[PDB]
RNA sequence: GUUGGAUCUUGAGGGCCCGCCCCUCGGCGCCCCCUCGAUGUGUCCCGCGGGGCCCGAAGCGUUUACUUUGAAAAAAUUAGA
């Protein structure tokens, strides 16, 4: 079901059964977290830390080398972004399409997409809002769209 | 089984699935075929598997087998190159040989040009011979019949595949299927296999 | 299909199946038994009783008889190169 | 089929051929490969679907050429996964 | 020191005088020095099994099996010779936490995840059972009588060293749940 | 999404019982779906099945048989105090002398048999026959 | 608005039945007290008597929906002796 988006298709990998991934180099939680904390050192989403982890390293992911996920270790770090990185995706989408629109006032595409991105913002960040994630306070605004992303 | 030894293949069968090219197929996709294909050609004409052949052969003849008459087994050969053959499978089993056109209605039909009476029917090519398998299906007849990688399935009963379409394919399991039977039942019993070569068979070829 | 233990309501029993586990009826059409003669365990000249196996129409029509006595005939035996 | 098969145990290439979130057992047959070329000096653990560059010391600037696929090699190689 | 390996408050006596009596051989073991003198088992347990065997059960509560755990082919093998043919068996023991009704009392909860749920300490347990071959899936069979005959589906690699072992950790955790379990290599990585 | 995740099983095995098929992939497998598999297959009406452990949802593979003839769902459920359970025997029961209704109750998911037995209903989950 | 994914444990008696498994009462205990059998303002078989506390047990531990139990549920009515 994908009224946010209109695919039909796939954005999202398989992973295994086997939580012992991949049992021939399991590099160290101090392995893949002083990376990822360099990492959050240099800022990168846990979608692009967990990327370099995989294929850079002998490892694929910290669910198996650790229970916890990147935002977990960043989480119980504490350095962990302040919104949802998924999220953060999403504000920097419209942001995008707005500046945009803010140079096309004739781009149709754009006026008709803004809302939809908005529209999978306004219900994806309304859910963050009250599982103490994004402060339920804070409302979802195109002035702080811009705010969040720069 | 019977005499299980030359019930698998023996050599002189063997030569013959491939001198008649019965291994051979079509290049058609199958659902209840593909199972009896036992390879493919490159970019696909499809090697079947005489294996599958050679168990359907058996046990086909014998549902023919232990029906104490032929006269009840109507064998059909739409195709002219089996029309030579259920001449001489009927020469050899003494089965009832259906060449050519069905005539629609000698299983339904009181008023008609004929009635048949058969109990199994022996077809080469299902869709050569759907008229028949039409009223296989109306008045509760089951029916054999030789199937390529491109044939028919539906109201098909136990099915031999065969390359069974043009070649010597067809004269072959005719010439095969009277050695089965008259290797259960017959002079040449006890499973023996033929001294009757299929030269007697494979059809006419028109002569000099 | 019976009543009471002991008593019978049914005006017969139908047949049935072993591919679809499902029964021939009535007066069904392509609804046949298929007779399989047992023979002989290499001493030869067959033995007699066919082996019986009941099809419906619906898996001929289906296409599905094939492999059904495939699964009846091969599986219980008796078949060479099987 | 004749619509009555069941495959506990089914063969594996009916399966293995799907996408990897459409198997039986959805598990990936992307997996780690040890870059034996010898612009590094070293051996270097890639992923087949890496959609980087995966680099080294020994190795200034190629150890391998990236890919969304499974990633593209130079000059020949090893690759092992190891137990997926 | 093998001094926790026996005491536990527990009756055992001989194999846990004898396990600790091994363990302090252990630990007087050259490779297996410096890795047992620190981690000495909470508890034993020998049972028999369906390979006609005893099976030396030795419980950790995981920081101890960690190292257990990483040998536990030569360790167990030599235990195996040291105690004559007994295939010995290092199992995960939890504080298990209890079940979520009410009584049967319940006297406190504070948080009881799927990573602290009793069906989490069972599966534990068939992780320690092999560790040569790792759990690639599971097929629990589902009998027509209702019986169930779970088809653990190991590693395809290093099957042999569970496979004289498949007849004890069929029996080891039959004995632990009053229900069997079948360890599969089936087509993984093939 | 599979708002009821046994009508998209019961529409699966259903299908598989018209094409006469021996086998289902069901999902996202909650054990209030293996316990009607469980029951129906003390009945007869099916065979065994074999559950494929997935860390997904999970899924299972069912062995069936042909002796079934409908198995529905009470798609949305309701509450049964045993005085309703008689009219889904009328209504939806092609008589009182076979036809199984399964309720989950309080003394666990059962039939209709053992609901009447122990005289503790619950929430009605379906039929089968 | 209305609907929504998975996921946490309970052997014997007789040819099913039972409790189990991975404090306020009763009440095994403890001391106090009139003390019970050593002892006849009081011990050490133990609160069994009250307890008190703490157990198996229980306020237990997150609760309901739900179901079930009853009470309650004008007469007439209506079912029906």
């Amino acid at each position: 079901g994908r009224m946010h988006a209109p695919g039909k298709g796939l954005s999202q990998s398989a992973l295994p059964y086997r939580r012992s991934v991949p049992t021939w180099l399991k590099l160290t939680s101090d392995d893949v977290k002083e990376q990822i904390y360099k990492l959050a050192k240099k800022g990168l989403t846990p979608s692009q830390i967990g990327v370099i982890l995989r294929d850079s390293h002998g490892v694929a992911q910290v669910r198996f080398v650790t229970g916890n996920k990147i935002l977990r270790i960043l989480k119980s770090k504490g350095l962990a972004p302040d919104l949802p990185e998924d999220l953060y995706h999403l504000i920097k989408k419209a942001v995008a399409v707005r500046k945009h629109l803010e140079r096309n006032r004739k781009d149709k595409d754009a006026k008709f997409r803004l809302i939809l991105i908005e529209s999978r913002i306004h219900r994806l960040a309304r859910y963050y809002k009250t599982k103490r994630v994004l402060p339920p306070n804070w409302k979802y605004e195109s002035s702080t769209a811009s705010a969040l992303v720069a | 089984s019977g005499a299980l030894d030359v019930l698998q293949m023996k050599e002189e069968d063997v030569l013959k699935f491939l001198a008649a090219g019965t291994h051979l197929g079509g290049t058609n996709l199958d659902f209840q075929m593909e199972q009896y294909i036992y390879k493919r050609k490159s970019d696909g004409i499809y090697i079947i598997n005489l294996k599958r052949t050679w168990e359907k052969l058996l046990l086909a003849a014998r549902a023919i087998v232990a029906i104490e008459n032929p006269a009840d087994v109507s064998v059909i050969s739409s195709r002219n190159t089996g029309q030579r053959a259920v001449l001489k499978f009927a020469a050899a089993t003494g089965a009832t040989p259906i060449a050519g056109r069905f005539t629609p209605g000698t299983f339904t039909n009181q008023i008609q040009a004929a009635f048949r009476e058969p109990r199994l029917l022996v077809v080469t090519d299902p869709r050569a011979d759907h008229q028949p398998l039409t009223e296989a299906s109306y008045v509760n007849l089951p029916t054999i019949a030789l199937c390529n990688t491109d044939s028919p399935l539906r109201y098909v009963d136990i099915a031999i595949p065969c390359n069974n379409k043009g070649a010597h394919s067809v004269g072959l399991m005719w010439w095969m299927l009277a050695r089965e039977v008259l290797r259960m039942r017959g002079t040449i019993s006890r499973e023996h296999p033929w001294e009757v070569m299929p030269d007697l068979y494979f059809y006419r070829d028109p002569e000099e | 299909m019976q009543s009471n233990a002991g008593e019978f309501v049914d005006l017969y029993v139908p047949r049935k199946c072993s591919a679809s586990n499902r029964i021939i009826g009535a007066k069904d059409h392509a609804s046949i038994p298929m007779n399989v003669a047992e023979v002989d365990k290499v001493t030869g000249r067959f033995n007699g009783q066919s082996k019986t196996y009941a099809i419906c129409g619906a898996i001929r029509r289906m296409g599905e008889s094939d492999d059904s006595i495939l699964r009846l005939a091969k599986s219980h035996g008796i078949v060479s190169q099987n | 089929m004749p619509l009555a098969k069941d495959l506990l145990h089914p063969s594996p290439e009916e399966e293995k051929r799907k996408h990897k979130k459409k198997r039986l057992v959805q598990s990936p047959n992307s997996y780690f490969m040890d870059v034996k070329c010898p612009g590094c000096y070293k051996i270097t653990t890639v992923f087949s679907h890496a959609q980087t560059v995966v680099l080294c010391v020994g190795c200034s600037t190629v150890l391998c050429q990236p890919t969304g696929g499974k990633a593209r090699l130079t000059e020949g190689c090893s690759f092992r996964r190891k137990q997926h | 020191s093998a001094k926790i390996v026996k005491p536990n408050g527990e009756k055992p006596d001989e194999f846990e005088s004898g396990i600790s009596q091994a363990l302090l051989e252990l630990e007087m073991n050259s490779d297996l020095k410096a890795q047992l003198r620190e981690l000495n088992i909470t508890a034993a347990k020998e049972i028999e099994v369906g390979g006609g065997r005893k099976a030396i059960i030795i419980f950790v509560p995981v920081p101890q099996l960690k190292s257990f755990q990483k040998i536990q082919v030569r360790l167990v093998r030599e235990l195996e010779k040291k105690f004559s043919g007994k295939h010995v068996v290092f199992i995960a023991q939890r504080r298990i936490l209890p079940k979520p009704t009410r009584k049967s009392r319940t006297k406190n909860k504070q948080k009881r995840p799927r990573s602290r749920t009793l069906t989490a300490v069972h599966d534990a347990i068939l992780e320690d059972l092999v560790f040569p071959s790792e759990i690639v899936g599971k097929r629990i069979r589902v009998k027509l009588d209702g019986s169930r005959l779970i088809k653990v589906h190991l590693d395809k690699a290093q099957q042999n060293n569970v496979e004289h072992k498949v007849e004890t950790f069929s029996g080891v955790y039959k004995k632990l749940t009053g229900k069997d379990v079948n360890f599969e290599f089936p087509e993984f990585q093939l | 999404v599979r708002m009821n995740v046994l009508a998209d099983a019961l529409k699966s095995i259903n299908n598989a019982e018209k094409r006469g098929k021996r086998q289902v992939l069901i999902r996202p497998c909650s054990k209030v779906i293996v316990r009607f598999l469980t029951v129906m297959m003390k009945h007869g009406y099916i065979g065994e099945f074999e559950i494929i452990d997935d860390h997904r949802a999970g899924k299972i593979v069912v062995n069936l048989t042909g002796r079934l003839n409908k198995c529905g769902v009470i798609s949305p459920r309701f509450d049964v105090q045993l005085k309703d359970l008689e009219k889904w025997q009328n209504n939806l029961l092609p008589s009182r002398q076979f036809g199984f209704i399964v309720l989950t109750t309080s003394a666990g998911i059962m039939d209709h048999e053992e609901a009447r037995r122990k005289h503790t209903g619950g929430k009605i989950l379906g039929f089968f026959f």
